[PDB]
């Protein structure tokens, strides 16, 4: 993936998170716990959603055509009649192996772009009170009890209470 | 002092392989199929007006076959022609059959109006054993086939005209006796001859003597024309021997009529789209149960299935 | 103290909106069409060698019909067939029509030379009060009715040698007498017959009498028919009755001509694309005017408005 | 878009921006002012004109052809005929569906990726002078006039010259 | 007291254009080629059973031509017709010669298998000195000229069933003789006659008599036809003059053979791909070399370089 | 590209480099040295590997077709013969033309982001020992010889180690 989230600089998956696409675990004073990104998941699901919504509901209608199978031979008329076909099936093929193959990379990196924008607009929340270890977990240099991680995953959460805590810690 | 959060991302145990720009091979934990590749091997009865030929082909149906007589003024938005299907009447020819089927086809209708040209000179309906319609002898329902009378057979010259607002199928034919007996015996001249126009087409037939494999016991055969007179027009037909006179015309339409072949059972159900196969749904983009179709359709395409990913790269742990 | 500095993107106040892979719609701040949707209704007159038939179709011009003679030996780019031309000569019937229609279009040249044929034991120059030329009767231009003279129709047998470099394009044709009398009576031979063949083909020709509808108190009709002569090959046109001459032949040339049908107006302008809807402007890489074309054209498809993103997201401002 | 820039952390745009597609706006003792980066804004100018310019200046030339439109009914030879248009017709029209499609997907990620970029250079010119508030802008912690704000504009910052006021500001 | 760490990517020397979304000319240090342009000129004798024609038609070869001979029964999975082949047996002419030369050339045999004659009354046979076999007089080897046996010509009528499994091939003609006096003294009936026909198919040819260019000294000449019996049925052929009679049939298969024209030499190797410029390598998806392909072959594209990028961007220093 | 590495922040390449595709350069106590990232490089071949070989092992088989030059003129069948194929080869060289437009814009972001990716992962090793100077290049605030360098480009740098020393310079 390109921005290396997913299946990169994150070692890997939970199978324990069954209520979302994206969420947190932490380990705090109070104990080690676990919630499932909403708004993050959400906006993974409404994208490859439409993106397949583009693709499924479409079809053409088409009644008289050209025969397709013959029971004798002919020759010319007939030749043109099958290349037609033949031509015609290999195109569609062409664009129906193309189009997943696009759709799917597309889809792999989207992926992997919405965990890294959760990831970032994370760090830009906790600012200078803690540091990203780089396992895709942010060590937070002061108490942060479970109103503290829940401050910081539905977006309330104040740096500057913790602040000095933190700077204390972490230059220290 | 110390607290520690951590962001992640789920996985799935049994995940799902997709293929993609840098992968042909490469799981996601979950996808969704492209490809209908199933029938249910039957062809709903609804919402196209659906025709089994049964045991009647379209053309037989049209020529009037005796036993494709249930077949007349039939219409259909899908003429279905079954394997099984037989001819069981005078042994015939048609020069281009495939596109006679085909204009028929789309028209989707057999209504036939009965005209009364008038044949003087001669002796109509005349009938085969090679077509019995019921135990005696007959003939096509819709040709009059016409022969001597009180030893003679005039230069016959009818005129019909096309005095309505849409345009007519006329279809006619000739006749190839077998042998030069049969030719003086029945239209008495040693050489026949039919022509049918209209002011915009001209077509001349001569009947050509010879013997050909018996057919429910016939060598001769009959070849088969068609002719459309459009409105403001009129129809000349002129022959002084062999024709198989037309008894009025067919009603031609325009619209998403069609026909198949298949032996696909006919039940109650709802299906936009047909197939040889039977009918499939048509949610999915593609399909690879036939490429002959009829209605709203997935494309045909030679992959049996294409898997569209719908969640993110599956990564398990351990 | 401290200082604060904010980055940023514009944004409009009405954007537009567009098509992606996760949006049938969203909206960016400015884009472009892909899609030619509208024509002037006019046909450029140059950067194509432009020619109205008028009331003269292709075909008729080929001929020689007395009204079509202005377009003799003309030639063009694009021929312009009119909805509403008409034929003023003799019935005709051409099997193959689309095809000659085809093959002379697209040789874009009616480049008419008259070779010296020699037709000993008849009368040429024939012509009918369905072909009037001026108060008199006429005919085709570039044919010759040949009928009897002093009493009899030789059995014709006439050379015609392509001594050049370039291939010739004989068109010729057959008559078809109303009667039995007319036949006779025009050719003598009770059966006539035309024989036009080259090392490389032939095409023997049988006339068909019977009555059809008249047109322009006409009964009887002309067959049509073509014959290319390739560089050192020569044309033997063998008849005994029927025929309908050669006065020469047309030069055969290959480049980008060709035939459309509209009734649109032809202005002096500048436009490489051509449709039967008018010119159109050939900048966009799409087109939803007209399938049929002719120039430097967008590609046709079904689609009337495709908007291409050039700008960015838009996010209006509070 | 992938980057999460425009659309993203950066909660609106600014339609009083009206000579550039990025731009930068202050606050310091000298007051508010606002100025487009045009480096930035030509970049992605320049990349979105290539790409539609691979997409305009091209058609080919078609002449003798087939007929397409017919007065007459004749069966399979015309059938073919009008198959083989329609099938043209249809594979053309996927394609300019699937081409805006693509193109237009791609477009909006590229702007949004210009976006980030411009962050990410204004972030690495003031090193630790400065710190992301997380909405797009940066917090310079040092006094900034108009001169200062420019030399950032026009990447000549000197971040040591006001290093030490900086971290003694962030640290204390 | 401090250390400096640089992260970077390489560069190469010189690198490789290439083509993107946003640009049509963009640097890259790796690509390649997608677009198969060249040929080493000849067709590799192999996968491919190939057969040169060497100086004959697959026509020739099946009608019998002389100098042709050689090819009797051969088979190929791709037939070479070469651009200085030549006819030097009796002027013939066919009708749908693309056809039969199309489905003959699918088909890849030429198993010809002898039927047990049945003409009684008539001379075999027949030959002409524009087809010299050796000294003689001789005519195409699959083909029977039959002509008048003690002043008269039998009304022809045999029979020959298809108790076989396969469909048979029989390929007829009728003669078309250069004046009346040729036409009475070689089938003494003033009009021949020929009637091919089987239980699903029935073609009757009429003789034509006219002068024709000489060809090897020859103005008359053979239209041929053919006709394929199922299995079941029976050929019945029924003339009173002018038939040219098959020998026997020819077995009709179906696989993967088929004709090309070409004049590239057939040399000793290993090639997939088939092209009439010679045999392509197939590992590039598309190919410039010709449209006309046999084989697994890249699909022909307009553009004669693709280059696929294989490495990052190149960006040199300074 | 898209992450704004290579082209980029990244001045330009190295052409010394011959061994690899992205790799680090230093300059410490015991003077300058280059060595090439195997993981990085690898990435990138492996992905662009896989990409290549979709679209060269595979060619498809058609034996008897229709014709395609013509030695006299007929008209109306001859016409629908060109058309077909004529219609055919646009559509492919279409499609072959869109193809490597696609793929080549793709391989050149990947490679961007495979660079991007690198820088991060040593970013994140390095914690707060260094700061990114904006070209591509970490100053590493502490005494680093050549095995504290290495330490680093195989991943086993122990950032606390030197945590107080680096804190030390970067803070005085
Ligand atoms: C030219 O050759 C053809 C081919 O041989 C030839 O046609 C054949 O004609 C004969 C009659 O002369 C046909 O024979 C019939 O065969 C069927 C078998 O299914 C029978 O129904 C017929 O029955 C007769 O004999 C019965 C004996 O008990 C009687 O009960 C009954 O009443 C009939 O008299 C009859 O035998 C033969 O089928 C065809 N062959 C084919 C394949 O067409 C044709 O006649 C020849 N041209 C001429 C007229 O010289
Ligand atoms: C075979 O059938 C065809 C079709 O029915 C038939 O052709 C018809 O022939 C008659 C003439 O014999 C045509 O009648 C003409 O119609 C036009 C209409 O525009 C008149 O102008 C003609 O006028 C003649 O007759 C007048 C008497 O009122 C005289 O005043 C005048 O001077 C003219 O001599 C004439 O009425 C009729 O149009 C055609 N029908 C068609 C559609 O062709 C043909 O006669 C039959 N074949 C034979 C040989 O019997
Ligand atoms: C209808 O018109 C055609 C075309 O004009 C015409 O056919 C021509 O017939 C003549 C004779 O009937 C052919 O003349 C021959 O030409 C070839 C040259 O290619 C010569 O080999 C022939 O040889 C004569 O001269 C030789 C001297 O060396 C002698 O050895 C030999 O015995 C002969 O005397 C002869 O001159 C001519 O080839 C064709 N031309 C074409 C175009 O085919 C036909 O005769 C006319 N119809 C009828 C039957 O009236
Ligand atoms: C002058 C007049 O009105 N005479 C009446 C007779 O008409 C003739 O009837 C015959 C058919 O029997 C033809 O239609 C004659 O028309 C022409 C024509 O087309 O102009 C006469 C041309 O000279 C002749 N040209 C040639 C090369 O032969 C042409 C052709 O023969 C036919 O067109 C071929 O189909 O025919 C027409 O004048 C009429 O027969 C008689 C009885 O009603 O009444 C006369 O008053
Ligand atoms: C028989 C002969 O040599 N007579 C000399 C005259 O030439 C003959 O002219 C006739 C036509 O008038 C034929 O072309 C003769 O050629 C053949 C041929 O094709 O080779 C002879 C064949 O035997 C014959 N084949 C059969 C089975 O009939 C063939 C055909 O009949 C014709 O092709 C029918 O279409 O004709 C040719 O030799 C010559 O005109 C005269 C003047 O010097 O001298 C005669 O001795
Ligand atoms: C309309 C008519 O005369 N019908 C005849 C028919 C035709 O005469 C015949 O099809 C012309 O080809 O011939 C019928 O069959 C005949 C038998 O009745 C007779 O025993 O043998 C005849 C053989 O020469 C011929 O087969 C028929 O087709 O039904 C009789 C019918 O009335
Ligand atoms: C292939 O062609 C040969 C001819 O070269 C055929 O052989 C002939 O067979 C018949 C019996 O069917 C003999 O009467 C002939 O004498 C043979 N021809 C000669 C003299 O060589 C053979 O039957 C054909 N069979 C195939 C392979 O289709
Ligand atoms: C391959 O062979 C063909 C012959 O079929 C060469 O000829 C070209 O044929 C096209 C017809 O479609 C003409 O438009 C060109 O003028 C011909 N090219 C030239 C300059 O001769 C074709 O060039 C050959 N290609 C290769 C790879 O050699
Ligand atoms: C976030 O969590 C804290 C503690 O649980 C709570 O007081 C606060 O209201 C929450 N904010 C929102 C809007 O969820
Ligand atoms: C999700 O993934 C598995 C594998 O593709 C798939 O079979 C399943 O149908 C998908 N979920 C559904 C039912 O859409
Ligand atoms: C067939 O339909 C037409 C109406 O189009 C009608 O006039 C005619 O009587 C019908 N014939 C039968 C068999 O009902
Ligand atoms: C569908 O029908 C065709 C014959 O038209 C048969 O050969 C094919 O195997 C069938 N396949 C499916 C989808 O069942
Ligand atoms: C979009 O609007 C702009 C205004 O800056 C104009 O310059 C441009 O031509 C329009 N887009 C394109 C590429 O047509
Ligand atoms: C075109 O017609 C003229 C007479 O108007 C004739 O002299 C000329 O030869 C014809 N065209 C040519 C040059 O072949
Ligand atoms: C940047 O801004 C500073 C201070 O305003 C000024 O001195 C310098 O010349 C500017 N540099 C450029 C190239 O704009
Ligand atoms: C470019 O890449 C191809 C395969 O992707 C490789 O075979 C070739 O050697 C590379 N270019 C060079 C010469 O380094
Ligand atoms: C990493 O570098 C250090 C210092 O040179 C060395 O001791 C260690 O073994 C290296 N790790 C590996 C296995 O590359």
């Amino acid at each position: 993936g390109l921005f290396g989230a997913i299946a990169g600089f994150i070692e890997n998956g939970w199978e324990g998170m069954i209520d979302g696409w994206y969420g947190f675990r932490h380990q705090n004073s109070e104990g080690t716990g676990q919630a499932a990104d909403l708004k993050s998941t959400q906006a993974a699901i409404d994208q490859i959603n439409r993106k397949l919504n583009r693709v499924i509901e479409k079809t053409n209608e088409k009644f008289h055509q050209i025969e397709k199978e013959f029971s004798e031979v002919e020759g010319r008329i007939q030749d043109l009649e099958k290349y037609v076909e033949d031509t015609k099936i290999d195109l569609w093929s062409y664009n129906a192996e193309l189009l997943v193959a696009l759709e799917n990379q597309h889809t792999i990196d989207l992926a992997d772009s919405e965990m890294n924008k959760l990831f970032e607009k994370t760090r830009r929340q906790l600012r200078e009170n803690a540091e990203d270890m780089g396992n895709g977990c942010f060590k937070i240099y002061h108490k942060c009890d479970n109103a503290c991680i829940e401050s910081i995953r539905n977006g309330t959460y104040d740096h500057d209470i913790y602040r000095d805590e933190a700077l204390n810690n972490r230059f220290q | 002092s110390t607290a520690t959060l951590c962001l992640g991302h789920h996985a799935v145990p049994n995940g799902t392989i997709v293929k993609t720009i840098t992968d042909d091979q490469i799981e996601v934990t979950n996808a969704t199929e492209l490809v209908q590749s199933s029938s249910t091997g039957k062809i709903c009865n609804n919402p196209h007006r659906i025709l089994d030929g049964r045991a009647c082909t379209l053309i037989d149906a049209l020529l009037g076959d005796p036993h494709c007589d249930v077949f007349q003024n039939e219409t259909w938005d899908l003429f279905v022609e079954r394997s099984n299907a037989f001819s069981n009447c005078y042994p015939y020819d048609i020069p281009d059959y495939a596109s006679l089927r085909s204009l028929v086809a789309s028209s989707g209708t057999l209504e036939f109006i009965t005209e009364g040209f008038t044949w003087t000179g001669v002796t109509q309906n005349g009938g085969s054993s090679a077509c019995k319609r019921g135990p005696a002898n007959g003939f096509f329902s819709r040709l009059n086939w016409l022969t001597k009378s009180e030893s003679a057979y005039p230069v016959l010259n009818v005129t019909m005209p096309n005095n309505d607002n849409f345009d007519k199928l006329y279809i006619w034919g000739v006749h190839h006796p077998s042998t030069n007996q049969e030719q003086t015996n029945l239209y008495v001249q040693a050489s026949g001859r039919v022509t049918v126009s209209t002011r915009r087409s001209q077509q001349t037939i001569i009947p050509n003597i010879g013997s050909r494999p018996w057919v429910r016991g016939q060598p001769g055969r009959i070849s088969i024309y068609w002719t459309i007179v459009k409105p403001g027009d009129v129809l000349v037909i002129n022959s002084n021997g062999n024709l198989i006179a037309p008894r009025g015309y067919f009603k031609m339409r325009t619209g998403k009529s069609s026909i198949m072949r298949s032996d696909a059972p006919i039940d109650t159900c709802i299906s936009e789209c047909i197939t040889p196969n039977g009918s499939i749904p048509n949610d999915k983009p593609f399909q690879n149960v036939n490429k002959i179709t009829y209605g709203a359709c997935p494309k045909y395409v030679k992959q049996n299935t294409l898997k569209l990913a719908t969640g993110m790269r599956n990564v398990p742990e351990k």
